[PDB]
């Protein structure tokens, strides 16, 4: 019944935003949908963070089918402007992607949020 | 036409288009590319796949069962399932199921007497989700090809303990494992397990 | 069935676990009346969950979902359509393609 | 001529955001260009290609037409208004052109 | 040390106080400070790279023009790589202006990593000190009262101190894991500095080289604004509306407050969906989950008071009153005279000791000083919100 399914709760969203801000410092966060489709086609996408309040909703909806196609996780976060500050960006962000880079400082927290993403879906 | 972008070759005879076997996309294809002794997929018999999301692997199973054999795909998800629907709208062997295989008797009239089963799912109850298929549909002395993903079933424990635990789970169910494989350089920390559903003469 | 859409109608009771009109109807002839509390006329089932829906339709009947019953229905699949002796009109395998793909388009619903 | 009509009609039925942002010709040929609509959505804005104009507008118009084929791919009932809404973002950039 | 000694919170009448929104010439006002001698003055900085000076001494009518000084693209770094940034003017994104508590010199700062201090009468520069760093973009300032000590906060996790009468650096403070948005200070040698996303706030002792930790934690992601009313206690506002009145008894606050300025305007079901069936247009809205908090875009307390004022893009500068047991604060009223982004708030005082004649200034903009950070903003134009309060 919901097309914006599955949506993530607020403290889990704050853990997700801390992962996203840590990855934006880490430069492994490849931002937006245009980088997202390339990360999912090349096979480097670890998972996706998406905000459901965008206009319209389905401009990110390539990522749920795209993510089930390549065993990649995804979530729905409620906030777009808090996700914009999570990217660090003065403009509101509704799409971000977690990638593969062995030079990681957040190598374990990525899987820590991915576990509760996979438990959600 | 390619089914997911792999490169296919063509020969001529007094045209055959062979689809190449990407081993990284399919743990069954990695199991062939690692090397096997006795493969339960056959050029004539009927075979059941569990965990056929789309035709990353199950189209090649439809090829290897050929104009004779038929492949019963089992899945649940809508969006790769629809790909399997209209990707089965060209090959006649393929028929998918959209039912959860935790109760395989919910689709029990839709297949009668399959001979070979393959396991690709990520569920932690992998032995039970195969055993509810092989206790009712599998032919006697028809084999099971497991594909074990150790980080997805039980990830807290050690590496070999997952496979050595599931093999005893199979041996509880008259599923004697013929042989084991890991397929490391194609996929890191995985396994495939070849056994035959014995049911008569387990020791 | 008089159609393949009736097979769709019947598999949309099987996959839920419900009893069709015909799935009730064949047993009213084929299983005539025995007593209700003892000496019950006993059918073997392959699906457990439909068993309560069967016993709702039939009070005097023993509905068994056992491994012996699983072996009997598995062996009926093993020797296939040949235990019908002419009554199987056509073949099973041509029916399985249409049933699987039609029930698939019923569930994915596009 | 009758093929053209039912072509643009099945366009206007299934992919109205593809027929409002561009038009039924490029839109109906696009779903042949990927081979199918589910292979349009998995394509990027760069990976798809259409026809100073070529470097900018064939990328940004590709962005919005890809995002149009997204909401045509996953909706059950697609609308004709937001196809023109995503057309209007190309309209501001094209008045800037 | 000093405690709260004033209890005029029963005297302020909001429904009869004059609310006014005036017209400026500039755009996207990034801060308002107010100076009082111990005449009235007002200093502003605007995203035309401009320091303007207006006169709010007249409580009866609007502010009046005093002077202006715009930067531009003619004070570009001549080398663009060196450690120096000693150019007198701005080139990019002022973040803060601050007049001294004696009002003799007044310093501006921003992303340009320059603290450039200017004379008050002539509207000409008096000095420039760069931060000597690339990532050291100074965001907010804290002046010490009755003195020239200025406490600045930067983007490379540095809290700097400067004497303005001597053009000197005294010390820099370390410890923030994430960057510093807001800092408040008073007549002692103490200040409060808050982080960007870590939610770790430190009430600083400047000489002694120690720091406390204030951790709180809708769910909190930031601590946007912080004010110093007294010594032992302060206040923070948050992006989830978590308004915390902080004490020294616990690391946990002495008062926790939920969403203040209302709930965020629910996004347009026409613009979210684009669905020609209306029955799906409610389904992406997700009911209760997608609804969001307002932030506190400004928090300001008059020092040693029982009243502090919150500001957001909701269009409600909500004033809250603290009780005499110092354990909870309570809603006093709302201020809807102007709407938009409220960046900085200062209230100036006049009159006797008994009867206090006030004027609130808030810096009303369309976007924040720290970012744009907005969607479906309603009823906003750039300017200065003034309020005339008596009794």
């Amino acid at each position: 019944n919901p097309k914006a399914f599955p949506l993530a709760d607020a403290a889990l969203t704050q853990q997700i935003l801390d992962v996203v801000q840590q990855a934006a410092n880490l430069r492994q966060l490849k931002k937006g949908a245009n980088e997202a489709t390339k990360t999912l086609n090349r096979g480097i996408s670890e998972f996706i963070i998406m905000a459901a309040d965008c206009e319209p909703i389905e401009i990110l909806l390539h990522l749920p089918l795209l993510c089930e196609d390549k065993n990649v996780p995804y979530v729905f976060v409620p906030s777009r402007v808090a996700l914009g500050r999570a990217c660090g960006v003065s403009r509101p962000v509704i799409a971000a992607s977690i990638t593969t880079n062995d030079a990681s400082a957040i190598k374990t927290q990525i899987y820590a949020v991915k576990d509760k993403i996979e438990t959600l879906l | 036409e390619s089914v997911y972008g792999e490169k296919r070759i063509s020969v001529e005879e007094p045209k055959v288009e062979y689809r190449v076997w990407n081993p990284f996309r399919s743990k069954l294809a990695a199991g062939i590319m690692g090397g096997l002794d006795e493969l339960f997929i056959a050029p004539g018999k009927k075979v059941l796949y569990l965990g056929a999301a789309s035709g990353t692997s199950v189209s090649h199973v439809s090829d290897v069962v050929g104009p004779e054999g038929v492949v019963y795909a089992v899945e649940f998800s809508h969006r790769p399932g629809r790909e399997l629907i209209s990707m089965a709208k060209k090959r006649p062997n393929i028929i998918p199921i959209i039912e959860d295989a935790r109760h395989p008797q919910k689709y029990r009239m839709l297949i009668g007497m399959v001979d070979c089963v393959f396991a690709d799912v990520a569920q932690p109850d992998q032995a039970r989700i195969i055993a509810l298929n092989s206790h009712m549909f599998l032919k006697d002395q028809g084999g099971v090809v497991i594909s074990i993903k150790a980080n997805c079933i039980d990830s807290t424990v050690d590496a070999e303990t997952v496979f050595a635990r599931e093999v005893q789970k199979l041996r509880e169910e008259r599923i004697k494992p013929l042989e084991q494989l890991t397929l490391e350089p194609y996929e890191r920390d995985h396994c495939i397990v070849v056994g035959r559903y014995m049911r008569s003469g387990l020791k | 069935f008089k159609g393949a859409a009736e097979a769709l109608e019947n598999a949309n009771d099987i996959s839920e676990g419900l009893v069709s009109e015909s799935l009730k109807a064949i047993l009213d002839l084929n299983l005539p009346k025995a007593s209700s509390k003892k000496k019950n006329i006993t059918l073997a089932i392959s699906d457990k969950n439909l068993g309560p829906s069967i016993k709702e339709e039939f009070p005097y009947v023993d509905c068994i979902s056992n491994e012996l019953a699983q072996d009997l229905i598995r062996g009926v699949r093993l020797h296939g359509e040949k235990l019908f002796k002419g009554l199987q009109s056509g073949d099973l395998e041509r029916a399985q393609l249409g049933l699987g793909h039609a029930y698939s388009r019923a569930k994915v619903k596009f | 001529r009758q093929l053209y009509d039912y072509l643009c009609e099945k366009m206007h039925t299934v992919a109205p955001n593809l027929s409002e942002l561009i038009g039924e010709v490029i839109g109906a040929r696009l779903i042949s260009h990927a081979g199918s609509l589910t292979n349009l959505s998995k394509q990027a804005a760069s990976t798809v290609q259409i026809l100073k104009n070529k470097g900018r507008i064939s990328r940004y118009l590709a962005n919005k037409c890809s995002m149009a084929s997204r909401i045509d791919n996953y909706s059950e009932e697609p609308s004709n208004v937001f196809g023109s809404v995503l057309k209007k973002q190309v309209e501001q950039r094209l008045e800037f052109y | 040390q000093g405690r709260v000694f004033r209890y005029f919170g029963d005297k302020l009448l909001i429904s009869e106080a004059k609310q006014s929104f005036t017209r400026v010439g500039e755009n996207n006002l990034t801060c308002i400070s107010c100076f009082q001698p111990v005449r009235l003055f007002a200093y502003t900085v605007s995203k035309d790279l401009q320091l303007t000076k207006y006169d709010i001494t007249d409580f009866s009518k609007r502010p009046k023009k005093l002077k202006y000084a715009k930067g531009g693209a003619k004070y570009i770094p001549t080398s663009k790589h060196e450690y120096e940034n000693t150019t007198e003017g701005h080139y990019d994104e002022i973040l803060t202006v601050a007049a001294s508590p004696d009002g003799k010199y007044v310093v501006t700062g921003g992303r340009d990593r320059k603290l450039i201090v200017w004379s008050t009468e002539s509207l000409s520069p008096v000095k420039v000190i760069p931060t000597k760093d690339r990532r050291g973009e100074v965001l907010s300032l804290a002046f010490r009262k009755n003195s020239d000590q200025l406490y600045a906060s930067c983007a490379d996790f540095k809290i700097r101190t400067y004497s303005i009468n001597q053009f000197s650096q005294l010390e820099i403070l370390y410890g923030h894991h994430d960057i510093v948005e807001d800092i408040s200070a008073l007549a002692m040698e103490r200040c409060v500095t808050v982080g960007a996303r870590d939610r770790t706030a430190m009430l600083w002792k400047i000489p002694d080289e120690t720091r406390l930790t204030f951790r709180g934690g809708f769910c909190e992601g930031s601590i946007d604004v912080v004010s110093m009313v007294d010594d032992f206690h302060f206040i923070t506002g948050s992006d989830n509306g978590n308004i915390c009145l902080w004490s020294l008894a616990k690391k946990k606050p002495i008062f926790t407050e939920r969403i203040a300025h209302g709930i965020l305007p629910e996004p347009s079901f026409n613009d979210i969906s684009g669905e020609t069936d209306e029955e799906l247009r409610k389904r992406q809205l997700q009911g209760k989950k997608l609804l969001q908090p307002f932030w506190i875009t400004s928090l300001y307390a008059i020092p040693y008071s029982n009243v502090f004022i919150s500001g957001s893009w909701s269009g409600s500068l909500k004033v809250w009153k603290i009780s005499d047991n110092l354990r909870s604060f309570e809603l006093l009223g709302e201020l809807s005279g102007a709407k938009g982004v409220v960046t900085k708030i200062q209230v100036v005082e006049s009159g006797k000791h008994g009867k206090e004649k006030f004027r609130i200034l808030a810096s009303i903009a369309k976007e924040h000083r720290l970012g744009r950070w907005i969607a479906n903003v309603s009823g906003a134009r750039n300017g200065i919100y003034s309020a005339v309060i008596d009794q």
